[PDB]
Parts: C-alpha cells; structure tokens; sequence
RNA sequence: GGUACACGAAAAACCUUACCUAGACUUGACAUCCUUGGCAAAAUUAUGGAAACAUAAUGGAGGUUAACCGAGUGACAGGUGGUGCAUGGUUGUCGUCAGCUCGUGUCGUGAGAUGUUGGGUUAAGUCCCGCAACGAGCGCAACCCUUAUCGUUAGUUACAUUGUCUAGCGAGACUGCUAAUGCAAAUUGGAGGAAGGAAGGGAUGACGUCAAAUCAUCAUGCCCCUUAUGUCUAGGGCUGCAAACGUGCUACAAUGGCCAAUACAAACAGUCGCCAGCUUGUAAAAGUGAGCAAAUCUGUAAAGUUGGUCUCAGUUCGGAUUGAGGGCUGCAAUUCGUCCUCAUGAAGUCGGAAUCACUAGUAAUCGCGAAUCAGCUAUGUCGCGGUGAAUACGUUCUCG
RNA sequence: AAGAAAACUGCCGAUAAGGUCUUCAAAAA
C-alpha cells in the first residue's frame, strides 16, 4: 500500500478541467405554475469559444444547475459560429440588431482593449477579438445581446471577398 | 401521500424474519423481544465502521446464535482477534451468563446492494459537511456501476443547515414498489448534524425473485463474480 | 418525568394492584400489547423489520 | 369544517397522572467517566408514623468482585418545560382519483409548447389507431391473501347415517370457442362451465396541496429550570354544572310484553385461566370438585317453532330516578367500581326547520368471541355467524 | 318529404394586517 500521504487534510478544491474556453454570462430562475406549487427550473446563457475563431452560444433549462450546465455546454458546442478576425479587432463599424436591442461595434487600434462590458465582452473574449469599441444602444437582457453581437459579427465583409466580387485587385484602392 | 413500509408490506411472501424463535410465555416472548433489539442496536450504533448490512438472532429454549454479515470484519476481529472477545463479553452480559453464545462473523458477498451501509455510508458524508449533491451523487455512481437495479434516495430534513426544511429524491431506473415479486431492499437512517437531524431513505432493486419462500437464501449475501 | 415513572414501573410495588404493565422499549403506558410486553408504536417498528417471528401482514 | 368531538385513551377508586394541597430529598429514585474498597441490596419483623422516611433486628443470592454494593468525586444526570412556524420519523386529505414527470429531438427572441392533446375502448395516461414527435420512470393492471367447484396427500383430538371436515400441493376461467362490427384494440350475445368478460372481498394509496396532526410514543436543533420546571409519598382532581353541540344505547309497543317447552351457527379464547357436575342460595354468587396446555375439556347462542296470557291503556308499554338488603374484585368502592334481589315508576304515544348511511348475503336486525383489564352502565373498538330485504326510470337539478 | 329545434329569465351580499421558501456551481481523485 504505502500511499505515502501526510500534512494537508483531504481533498481541499483542485479542480482545473476545461477545453475550448468558456463562461456562465447568465443564471435565471424561471418558474411554471402547477395545480398547487410553483415548478422552478434554473436557466442558463453559456458562451463558448475557443480564442482563435469559433464561438458559439447555448442556452438550456433544467431542475438543477449541473444539468442545465452541462446542457447548454452542449448546446453551443452543437451551434457554432465560424468567426474571422483582421488584426485582431473588426473590420468595418457595423450595428446589430436584434428585436429591440441595437449593439454597435467598431474597428479599435491595437491597445485600446476590449471596451465592452456584459454579454458583449463575454462574446469579444471568447471569440479571440482584442481591441474593439462597442456600446450597449438598447436593452440589457443578455440573450438578446447575445443575439445582436452575433448578428453583427457575422454579417461583416471581408476585405478580400469584397474586391473578389467586385472584380479589384485583392485590397489594392 | 403516506406508503407502506417497503420491507414490512414484503415479510411473510418472499422475505423471512430476521429473528426466528418460539417464546415459552408470553412473559418470556417480551423479554426474548427486547433483548435482541438491544443486541441488534448496540451492532449498529457503535462498531460501525465495519459496514455491518444486517444482522440475523437465533435463539431456541436456552442456546442463542448471532449471524452478522459484515463488509470489514477486521474491525469486529480486532489485533489477532481482540475485538472480537471484547464484543463477546458486551452480548453476553446482555442476555446472561447462563446461556450458550455462537457468534458467527459471515463475510459479506456483493456488498453494494445492502440498503443499510449505504444509507449509513449517505448518512456519514452529511455528518461530514460533504455537499449533498455531490455526497448522493457519487454514491449513486459507484452503486449503479456495481450493477444492480434503480435507486431511490430520499433525503429530508433541515437540508444544508436551512431553516426550511426541503426534500430532495433522485430516481435511476425502474423501481416497481407496488409490486410484490421485487427484491427491494429497504433501509433507514438519521443523520445527526449539528442543525438537526436528516433522514435518508434508501430503496434498492436487486431483480426479480420469483421464488414465493421467504428468504430461506442470502440474498445480497450471496457472494457472485 | 418519564424514566422515573419507568424505573418505579420496574420496582415492585407495596400492593399488587399497585403494578402497571408499560412497553419495555420505550416508556409509553396507555396501549400496551401483554401478548407482547410492546405497546403499539414499537410493534409497528418490529413487526416492519422482522425481529418479530410470524409476524406477517394479514389480507382475510 | 370536510380531514376535531365513543379522538390520542386497546380500561382515570389507589396505581396510571402529566394537575392541586400537603409531608419529605439534593451528582439525587435512574446513568456513565474517573482514585478507591467491597465482609450486599432485598424482603420481612418492631417503634414513631397519612404514608414518604427514620431509628433496631434475620444480616444474608452470591463470588471475592463478576453483575452489583458501595465510599470519594466533579464533569453532570433530570424536565410529559417552550417552540410540529426549525425538524427526523409516522399519518389525515384530495384519492385507489387517474394522474405527475424526465431523456433526446423539434418549434418559439421567451416564459413555454410537443410528447401527455384527436378518434375509438375501459375503472384506469388500460389499450389501439392518428400524430414532430421517439422513448422512459412512478402511478394503473397482474404477480400476494381469502371466498366460490374439483383432483391428489393424511385420517386423530376430526368423521365413524363414511366421506364431511381440517391443510399441504395441484387442476380449473384464459374473451379460451362461436355470432355480430371494427384496420386494431375492443364491445355485445351465445355455448359449455362451480365460476365470463376487473367471479366477490382484502393488503397494495404517484408527484404534491393544506407551514394539515404530533417535541405528551420515541429521537432531535435551539431556548429555559438545576436544594427545582428534578424526586418519593398520603389526600384530592382528571367524574364538577344555569347550559349548547356530536356520536351511540334504550324506548314510546300487540311485526309486541310476560311465562313454558324447544331446534339450528361460525370464529376466537383458556392453567394466577376456561370452569363441567354436585350442594346451598328468590339471585348476583359461595363451597366441593373433576376435565382441559387443548379438532379431546370449558366458555348455556339469540332471533326462530309451538302453547298460555295480556286487549290498545301512559298499560302486564317504557325503564329513568330514588330507598333498603345482599354478592364479587381489590390494602381501600364516600368523592368515584359494577352485578343481583326487593321497593318506586320521570319523560316518551314516532319527534320542527334540516339532515346521515346503504346497490346482496348489502341495508335492517339477533346473538357469540377477542384485545387492553384484579374489577369497571365499553351501550365503545375490533371480529364471527343466524334471519334477511327494497330500489336504481334518468342526469334536468344538487355536491365533489 | 325536406326538415329543423329552440332559450327565458326568483333571489344569490361580503371575506382584518404584514408575511416564508431556493441555497450556488466553483466541479470535481
Ligand atoms: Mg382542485
Ligand atoms: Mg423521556
Ligand atoms: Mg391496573
Ligand atoms: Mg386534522
Ligand atoms: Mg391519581
Ligand atoms: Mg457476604
Ligand atoms: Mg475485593
Ligand atoms: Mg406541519
Ligand atoms: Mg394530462
Ligand atoms: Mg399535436
Ligand atoms: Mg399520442
Ligand atoms: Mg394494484
Ligand atoms: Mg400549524
Ligand atoms: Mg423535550
Ligand atoms: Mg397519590
Ligand atoms: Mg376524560
Ligand atoms: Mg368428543
Ligand atoms: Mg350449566
Ligand atoms: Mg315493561
Ligand atoms: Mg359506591
Ligand atoms: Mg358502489
Ligand atoms: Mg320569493
Ligand atoms: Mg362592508
Ligand atoms: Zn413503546
């Protein structure tokens, strides 16, 4: 046998284990009405991402957080959106829009950071996006900023698809 | 709403007794009742590290026999057989020098599927601050890995130190208690913690038994690959 | 005041009509079964975990 | 409130008892841990005592201290003391009603929907179809017990008018066959059958609601008391009484009252018990005294049948209340046991508004037995058998 | 053969105050 083990008391909090990059942006409480009693269900926003390109979001409920985690882990491992970066930053100023909420973002030299704050921020980490300059124009329920910023980011146009099209020369004026 | 106690709606059909005597008054049919509940008592209370599961009373006009199953015999056996004298001496005071006592230390076969060291082992991690979800479900796994039927845990009481008292279940399979053929195994526990006491419900399925003889068998007893 | 009531039950009284007959487990006196020396509330215990032998559920 | 009110309590004279008045006690009537010995506690006889308790006695089984008997000793023991709105456990209720959910998938920005809703069939979310749903779990059903027919084993303590009866196993009923119509589940009819379409009854009661009930079964967090909210004993109290309600018993009567003879049960229980027979007694009962540790002995069956009488009345109805004399249990029957005998003979002659139970061996009714128990106006509770009905057209109204 | 078939009405008012209950996913040799 000779497990060695001395000092130190049991299993302290070691916990580590991870992959791709993630983190919980939101934990609601939502409940249905029964006859007699209230069931209450713990909803949860994850935002997954992998810093380099791919992002996806995954929203779940369930009786327990565990559960509800793990299914929203899976969620956004199933919806996935492919994501390009130029320099770190975006491209183009661009508004996303999503029912009622408008979020905008702009292209931000190498330095400034990430200036947001929220489900945007969330989102910009989790992408790989470095400096980027946003602002909050509308609501402040995280799913539908959740859904504006992605809509935003994913009808940007690149530099080099543009002229393509356009018949230019790659960047060239 | 209210159920009927799983072990004692099964006595008489698939189940025997786990004490098996024939009184001669009915003076001496209550303290022959008594004592064994004092010997089946102390087995439990104390001497618990040993995962002892249940533990049988045979007893005839003067001679009685003690059948313990247990999981960590050492304990019971104690240094080159110690302990073993030691609880000797407590049974026999309990009962009286001028009878014969037969110990029987039985090992203990598929040791999972025992709804008392379980729900002694769910009742220890409470004691020990151990967060509920976590405690129940590791208990759980290991037990379903063991390779048994569906579990039921119910563990009520002043949960995680609370001032309201909750109840909390965890269903895994396909548990008919409304049927009699089951082998449901069945057992009770109070946790003792510092806000209260916590009770935990353990029900077991260890397969159909078709057989209508009342025990007569190990069951979980039994020792199999 | 329930274990002196207990312990006095086990001592034997000046007159006979003085003894009473409580459970031997607990110390409960009203609804005591002398067939078993139990009362009411211990039988439900022993009769559910089989330390009782015979004692099966009954269906007429 | 339903889901409290013949409930806890399956037995309040003492005891129980948790209450009041008093007389007494303080690591305590009970327990462990520790320094330390065991060369006792009992029980009983004395005196003082309402009894607790004291002073004196036989000084006590045993086993050398095992258990206990102690000393010393402080941590403490103790609480039916509070909080069931802190709880565990157990239970009522919707309700044995047919529901309550989950996994994966799909839809929806979202709470969420789907499955679980449609059409048929059931007691049933029971099943079959349809179906962005596919499956699963708990519940439902069956497996369990018992009753209804038979076969087999056994024949005493049953039977012995010879195959009852008792208890082990098994067979039997499976919409199994047929007719009708439905895709299919399935519905109805018929056949045979002891039993036909959940053959009757019981155990079995999902998630949950009502912060439903219990700290007074027990266990327990916390708070409170610690020469007193703890302990022992005697007496009282839980049994009151201008009243109101609930649940039952007895009646107001000739479908009956009284007297005599007399036939037919099942189940259960019994050695401080069941008590046969005999003797005494107007009777409750006493004495003698077998038999039975029990298919052996004991625990009278009554309604029912026949005969006599009463002749519609406050009575030969109805038994209350009151007085006296007895019997039993128990130290002890006044507060406050019941039984018998004699004496008396309230109300009541079918009960207002409004309400309860019941669908066959059921309601109604007649006895018998058991539990707790020394004894007990238990007319209560749990059981067993005898006799044994009426009605259901229908869901318009009523409750859920 | 083209039928239908028909509502019907009485009355029916109110319910003291403030109040739990979701602890948490960090995730697990
Ligand atoms: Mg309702
Ligand atoms: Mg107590
Ligand atoms: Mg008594
Ligand atoms: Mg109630
Ligand atoms: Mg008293
Ligand atoms: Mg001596
Ligand atoms: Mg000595
Ligand atoms: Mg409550
Ligand atoms: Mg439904
Ligand atoms: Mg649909
Ligand atoms: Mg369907
Ligand atoms: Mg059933
Ligand atoms: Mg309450
Ligand atoms: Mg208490
Ligand atoms: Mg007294
Ligand atoms: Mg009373
Ligand atoms: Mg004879
Ligand atoms: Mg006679
Ligand atoms: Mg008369
Ligand atoms: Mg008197
Ligand atoms: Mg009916
Ligand atoms: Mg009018
Ligand atoms: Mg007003
Ligand atoms: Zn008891």
């Amino acid at each position: 046998g000779h497990n060695r083990n001395n000092q130190n008391r049991r299993f302290q909090k070691p916990a580590f284990k991870s992959e791709f990059e993630e983190r919980i942006v939101k934990l609601k409480r939502i409940s249905k009405t029964t006859k007699g009693g209230r069931n209450m269900r713990f909803s949860v926003l994850v935002v997954v991402g992998n810093r380099k390109g791919k992002i996806g979001y995954g929203i779940a409920k369930a009786l327990e957080v565990p559960n509800a985690i793990k299914k929203a882990i899976k969620a956004a491992h199933n919806s996935l959106h492919t994501i390009e970066i130029h320099k770190g930053s975006i491209y183009h100023e661009v508004i996303g829009r999503s029912g009622a909420s408008r979020v905008l973002l702009k292209p931000a030299p190498q330095g400034t950071g990430i200036i947001a704050g929220g489900a945007i921020r969330a989102i910009i980490e989790l992408a790989g996006y470095s400096d980027i300059y946003t602002k909050n124009l509308g609501r402040n329920t995280p799913i539908n900023m959740i859904h504006a910023t992605m809509d935003g980011i994913l009808k940007q146009l690149s530099p080099r698809r543009v002229a393509i099209l356009r018949n230019k020369n790659l960047n060239e004026l | 709403g209210q159920k009927v106690n799983s072990n004692g709606l099964r006595f008489g059909i698939n189940k025997n007794w786990i004490s098996r005597w024939t009184a001669n008054s009915h003076a001496q049919t209550a303290k022959w009742l008594i004592e064994d509940e004092k010997i089946r008592n102390l087995f439990f209370v104390n001497y618990r590290n040993a995962q002892v599961s249940n533990v049988e009373i045979e007893r005839t006009q003067a001679t009685v026999d003690v059948f313990v199953y247990a999981a960590q015999p050492a304990f019971l056996i104690g240094s080159e057989n110690k302990n073993i004298q030691k609880i000797t001496k407590q049974i026999k005071q309990i009962i009286g020098r001028t009878t014969n006592l037969d110990l029987t230390i039985n090992e203990i076969g598929s040791p999972m599927l025992s709804a008392r060291i379980i729900a002694r082992d769910l009742a220890n991690a409470i004691e020990a601050r151990v967060p509920l979800r976590t405690a129940m479900r590791q208990s759980l796994i290991k037990v379903l890995k063991a390779g048994a039927n569906g579990i039921k845990v119910l563990v009520s009481g002043r949960l995680n130190g609370a001032e309201i008292a909750r109840d909390k279940m965890y269903i895994e399979g396909n548990m008919p208690l409304s049927t009699l053929r089951a082998d449901i195994d069945y057992a009770l526990e109070k946790a003792q913690t510092t806000y209260g006491v916590i009770g935990v419900k353990v029900w077991i399925n260890r397969g159909m038994i078709y057989t209508k003889g009342l025990n007569r068998t190990p069951a979980h007893i039994l020792h199999p690959q | 005041a329930k274990k002196s009531l207990k312990v006095k039950q086990t001592r034997i009284p000046k007159f006979a009509v003085r003894a009473y007959t409580r459970c031997q487990r607990c110390g409960r006196a009203r609804a005591v079964l002398s067939h078993f020396g139990v009362c009411r509330l211990c039988f439900r215990e022993l009769a559910y975990a089989g330390a009782i032998p015979g004692v099966k559920k009954a269906s007429w």
